[PDB]
């Protein structure tokens, strides 16, 4: 208990609980889950038709400033009707608190493209388009950054395998570097390590 | 606690403005920079004449990938496959058979020296300390064929020296 | 160094920072190796007779995150935290 | 089932935007075969452009057609700029076989191609 | 005292042994820092450690000609050292290997065959495995 | 037959194919494109070089990981040639120099080289040996080069019966000899028929013959699909290039068809004309 | 203990030496095959059979924390010697 166990502080837990119920009171149009972890960071789980209202609210209003933007990743969870998750990760400058706006989406329907209100979101948005495929309507510039120009597939899905379909080599028949389907030298032997016996008891989902 | 920089003002006294004017029209601070660089000229440079003076090191370097063996005995490995399970680029490849005795042994033990990223995870992981990151770092190889070490390569590379390896392990078996 | 007085005087004159003292050619704190074999102590583990692992069972203490509102006059509007205090100029040679 | 599509409302705007994009590709290819110092006649390049249009012909949904229009527009912009190179344009073609036919006989001699 | 350094500097020219031996190690690469003779070892090579020089120029090795018959007057390689002096020379210790020479092992080569890429003798990769599936041989008797 | 010789799946980049190919020469032109097409096929290629290792260093990495292999050889002895054919499934004679040197004339390369290698190939147990030659190299006049190739054809026909004697016409490509000689001159013209054939049609035919059994012993000759005038060809080369001695006898004299013996379409590979590839390959004009 | 193969190539400690139908011989051209010269099988008969009079004894491997972990072997077979799996060297009991 006292040694080697990272102690939690319930003060931040209670204050973020009050702040979360406050947000769910004042924006009832879009709020679904307001969850607080044990390490006391706020997680607000949101429908993707209030991205512009929630961010235009949470940038201002003088109960929570939150100027700073960070990570946006649309973490691909299958077995859902909506695969991808846009995760905005917002930081204050006056208050020292971190909130995670997790809004959901699918492969095709656009989110509202936050670049009009957070200027940092431009290359983050271009990266999420080039790696996942979440189109951003009413956005100025969608190009490819971090992948090749002759490349397609949105490689950070789960449906894109670890090796590539294309692979380059030089050949002198045409004096240039050409693309061929993959012919590995070793298998990348993947080891089964999902060991049984339920290493955590508090997270048992309800069975049938 | 904050200690900000660049907050002075130009003092309009005659002394300060004629000092800044002398700085401008008389190249004084540039001569100061030349003075600092010549002050490092007349030192003695810390180079080492390389192929005669090798550099310093630690007794915990990660080099050659040797194998060991028991005192007046046979090989120390077992083929317990922990090093293939922990090799973070999976350069280790182990195919194991038992021989005519019954004690378990190997057939094939491979390191890709290309894919080896020299962690020391197979140094920490091996229970009998069979594989040791070797001491020296001189590989300098012409072809790509040579850089795929075999088990007999690693045995003849552990037979090439152990006195180094045994001295370093006895220096540093107490920490790790 | 290990040399005459005129060139050492020109070195001190080209930069008055006492060049013979701190010269970046070390001769003395080459660490005396083959040290005595160090014993690594262990603190609040391996003590017998009380170390029930269920007591310090820190992995199992991770609760699932507590849920507040869903889709499935109250004098309020607190902030997530108190406003952070404005700092101070430090004493260790500030500006100005 | 609440779906907000990208640009169109039905396949009429799909046909409109794809015929505009094909017009752009048709007048953009001879500029590139002048610029990149290629090895390919103009009509061979135009035929493989219309081949790439014909490959995706069995798509019905308006969102997917609009998203293909987006993909083709992005790559046409990156080819009218000089941001791509000769490797990429030759990567669109196939002058490095890949020779394996669709014969069951050749897929019997060459092993294990059902 | 500028002429005293030229007098002191002329002595380590003769401290190597003379002129023709002096010209040998000078035109080999550089070194004129002779004077201590810590250790000689088989294949003729010598080892010097001074305490007036700093960390990195403590210890150095001078190789002999034709140690493996390879005309190594020129083109000295790395790993032309035996391994105990390889422990001594990287400053992995404070003792020469005349303090603890041996080991309790009867398998060490007498040679320390040096770096051998681009030679008549270089390493090759090969599978250390026997037959895979043991292809069947048809019987030798004829029929019909 | 023995394992690790059977084919495996797809082709190229350590996809192992059946052949183990010993290729002579290959530091020049046609052997280099043949090594490239074997590396695209993905087989183990033994190449002996008498020359510097640096030239085969620049034509080296087309093979995959440990696929190609090097050794040394000469045109005097048999021990290095036997060392080259210690274990070889197929072997090709692609040798020749188009100008006489001090140590070797046109004599004794075409005479001395194929005797020894055909002898040790028939002895040391190889299969499907393939020998190149020039088209219409006869006993007829005006070329010591071509009569020596006729002598070599006589020897390779007589000893080692089960060969494939093959001959292309004058071939053109990225490092061609005579087309670069056409671009690099200084000039006059006659009437002389000539068929050129692009180099990759020839090497596709060669590798199809080297993997195809049951068409062996039949000698082949290669066909240019146009077969038109020399002076029109020089006009077309100067037109696409924007500008207005045994070799010169060889190019001026004759290049004819021979309907006796089969060619491209009797093996099944599409011919490519001069004009398309000539627009492709004629760079290096002004600016 | 190399074997006089018809190829003449050195065998290994594992029976993997080639045939006359192997082209890996012709990739060993001019490059001398480095085989292990000191084997692992025959180095047990070089070591004497130790005799420890007790019943169930303990093997470590020549020094603490340098070797194999503690293995407590049994010597109850009247005619078969004990054998540590890690070490490989035998033990006998003295009545
Ligand atoms: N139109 C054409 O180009 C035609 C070509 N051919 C054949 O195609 C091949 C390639 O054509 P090309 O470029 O003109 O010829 P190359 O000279 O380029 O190719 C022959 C290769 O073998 C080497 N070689 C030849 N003779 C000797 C020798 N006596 N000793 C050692 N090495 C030798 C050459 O030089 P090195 O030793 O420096 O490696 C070169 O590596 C040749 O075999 C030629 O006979 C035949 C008919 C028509
Ligand atoms: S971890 Fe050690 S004992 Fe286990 S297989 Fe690897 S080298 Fe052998
Ligand atoms: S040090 Fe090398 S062999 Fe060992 S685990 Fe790391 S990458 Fe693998
Ligand atoms: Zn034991």
């Amino acid at each position: 208990t006292r040694p080697t166990v990272r102690p939690r502080n319930d003060v931040a837990h209670k204050q973020l609980s009050a702040f979360g119920e406050y947000v769910a009171e004042i924006l009832p149009k879009y709020v679904q889950q307001v969850q607080v972890s044990c390490f006391s960071e706020l997680e607000i789980c949101i429908h993707p038709d209030g991205v512009i209202p929630v961010l235009t609210f949470l940038r201002d209003h003088s109960n929570a400033q939150f100027k700073s933007l960070a990570d946006l990743t649309a973490v691909d969870i299958p077995t859902r009707q909506n695969r991808f998750e846009i995760v905005y990760n917002l930081l204050s400058l006056r208050f020292n608190s971190r909130i995670r706006v997790k809004t959901y989406t699918d492969e095709l329907t656009p989110v509202e493209s936050s670049v009009s209100v957070y200027k940092a979101a431009n290359w983050y948005e271009r990266e999420i388009w080039d790696m996942f495929g979440v189109f951003f309507a009413n956005h100025p510039d969608l190009r490819r950054i971090l992948t090749d120009y002759g490349f397609e597939g949105h490689p950070f899905r789960k449906d894109f395998p670890l090796s590539g379909y294309v692979e380059l080599r030089y050949d002198d028949e045409v004096k240039r570097v050409v693309a061929e389907p993959v012919e590995l030298a070793q298998e990348f032997r993947k080891f089964d390590l999902n060991s049984p016996w339920e290493a955590f008891p508090a997270y048992r989902q309800p069975p049938e | 606690t904050y200690k900000y920089v660049n907050l002075r003002e130009p003092s309009m006294d005659m002394k300060s403005v004629t000092d800044r004017a002398a700085q401008t029209l008389l190249w004084t601070e540039l001569i100061r920079g030349l003075g600092m660089t010549l002050s490092y000229l007349f030192r003695e440079p810390a180079t080492i004449n390389y192929p005669f003076e090798k550099g310093p090191l630690s007794p915990r370097f990660r080099g050659e990938h040797a194998l060991r063996r028991y005192p007046s005995g046979e090989e120390r490995c077992i083929a317990c496959k922990l090093c293939e399970a922990v090799c973070p680029a999976q350069a280790i490849t182990i195919e194991a058979e038992p021989r005519a005795d019954g004690s378990r042994r190997t057939t094939r033990y491979d390191i890709d020296m290309t894919k080896c990223i020299y962690c020391g995870f197979c140094q920490e992981a091996c229970p009998v300390d069979a594989i040791v990151e070797g001491p020296n770092f001189e590989f300098s190889t012409e072809t790509h064929e040579e850089l795929l070490y075999n088990k007999e390569k690693l045995l003849n590379n552990g037979d090439k020296w152990e006195a180094e390896i045994a001295a370093n392990i006895q220096a540093d078996y107490l920490y790790r | 160094a290990s040399a005459t007085r005129l060139i050492q005087g020109l070195r001190n004159w080209a930069s008055g920072r006492d060049l013979q003292a701190k010269l970046q050619l070390r001769y003395q704190e080459i660490s005396k190796r083959t040290q005595p074999p160090p014993k690594l102590p262990v603190g609040p583990s391996h003590r017998l007779s009380n170390n029930y692992y269920c007591a310090r069972d820190g992995r199992r203490e991770a609760m699932p995150p507590s849920i507040v509102m869903s889709s499935q006059s109250e004098k309020k509007a607190v902030s997530p935290a108190p406003p952070i205090k404005r700092w101070e100029l430090s004493q260790d040679e500030p500006y100005l | 089932t609440s779906v907000k599509p990208i640009f169109s409302r039905d396949m009429n705007e799909a046909k409109r935007r794809v015929r505009e994009l094909y017009r752009a590709w048709y007048r953009e290819v001879p500029n590139t075969v002048h610029l990149f110092q290629l090895d390919i006649s103009v009509k061979q390049g135009r035929d493989k452009v219309r081949e790439m249009f014909k490959k995706n012909a069995h798509v019905t949904d308006p969102r997917v057609v609009d998203l293909l229009v987006i993909k083709g527009k992005m790559e046409l912009e990156e080819t009218i700029n000089v941001w791509k190179q000769r490797t990429h344009v030759m990567r669109f073609f196939h002058e490095t076989e890949a020779p394996r036919p669709k014969d069951f006989l050749s897929k019997f001699y060459v092993g294990h191609d059902p | 005292e500028l002429l005293q350094v030229l007098k002191r500097g002329l002595q380590q020219v003769s401290g190597h042994g003379g002129l023709r031996g002096y010209l040998r190690v000078l035109f080999r690469a550089n070194d004129v820092r002779v004077g201590t003779l810590v250790g000689e070892d088989k294949y003729g090579n010598k080892y010097y450690e001074d305490n007036k020089q700093f960390f990195g120029r403590h210890r150095w090795v001078i190789y002999t000609t034709e140690m493996n018959g390879k005309n190594t007057f020129w083109d000295v390689d790395g790993s032309m050292v035996p391994p105990e002096w390889h422990r001594w020379l990287h400053c992995m210790t404070d003792d020469p290997p005349t303090v603890k020479p041996p080991t309790a092992r009867k398998f060490i080569w007498t040679n320390h065959k040096f770096n051998l890429s681009g030679t008549p003798q270089q390493y090759v990769p090969y599978s250390t495995t026997r037959k895979k599936i043991q292809e069947w041989v048809p019987p030798s008797t004829p029929y019909k | 037959l023995h394992h690790a010789v059977i084919p495996h799946g797809k082709g190229g980049r350590s996809s192992v194919s059946g052949i183990v190919a010993t290729v002579f020469g290959a530091t020049g032109f046609l052997g280099r494109y043949l090594v490239n097409h074997l590396g695209r096929m993905g087989s183990q290629v033994i190449v002996p070089y008498r020359c510097e290792p640096y030239d085969t260093m620049h034509l080296r990495p087309m093979g995959d990981l440990g696929q190609i292999i090097f050794m040394d050889w000469n045109g005097r002895d048999k021990d290095s040639i036997r060392r080259a054919v210690e274990h070889s499934n197929v072997v090709i004679n692609l040798v020749g120099r188009e100008w006489e040197t001090k140590n070797f004339d046109f004599e004794d390369v075409f005479v001395k080289i194929p005797q020894a290698i055909a002898q040790v190939s028939k002895e040391a147990g190889v299969e499907k040996f393939i020998h190149i030659s020039h088209l219409n190299a006869d006993i007829k006049s005006s070329s010591k080069y071509l009569r020596n190739k006729a002598v070599g054809e006589k020897e390779v026909r007589e000893t080692f019966p089960e060969a494939t004697i093959i001959k292309p016409a004058d071939i053109f490509g990225r490092e061609d000899r005579f087309l670069n000689y056409f671009a690099n001159i200084r000039s006059l013209g006659k009437k002389t028929v000539k068929q050129p054939v692009y180099i990759v049609d020839v090497t596709k035919g060669i590798i199809n013959a080297i993997k195809d059994p049951d068409a062996r012993g039949k000698t082949f000759a290669f066909v240019g699909p146009n077969r038109y005038l020399l002076f029109d060809l020089v006009q077309y080369v100067f037109a696409v290039a924007h500008r207005p001695r045994d070799k010169v006898e060889r190019i001026h004299t004759t290049d004819r068809t021979l309907p006796h013996l089969p060619g491209l379409e009797d093996l099944g590979v599409q011919a490519t004309p001069l004009e398309l590839k000539a627009i492709e390959v004629l760079r290096r004009h002004r600016t | 203990g190399v074997r006089t193969s018809p190829t003449g190539e050195k065998v290994t400690h594992t029976g993997q030496v080639y045939d006359d139908e192997d082209y890996r011989r012709v990739r060993f051209v001019g490059r001398q095959k480095e085989v292990n010269e000191n084997f692992a099988i025959d180095l047990i008969a070089e070591q004497p059979v130790s005799q420890v009079g007790s019943r169930v004894i303990s093997c470590d491997g020549g020094g603490g924390a340098l070797g194999h972990p503690r293995v407590y072997i049994n010597l109850d077979k009247e005619t078969k010697t004990g054998t540590c799996g890690y070490c490989g060297l035998q033990f006998r009991q003295q009545h």
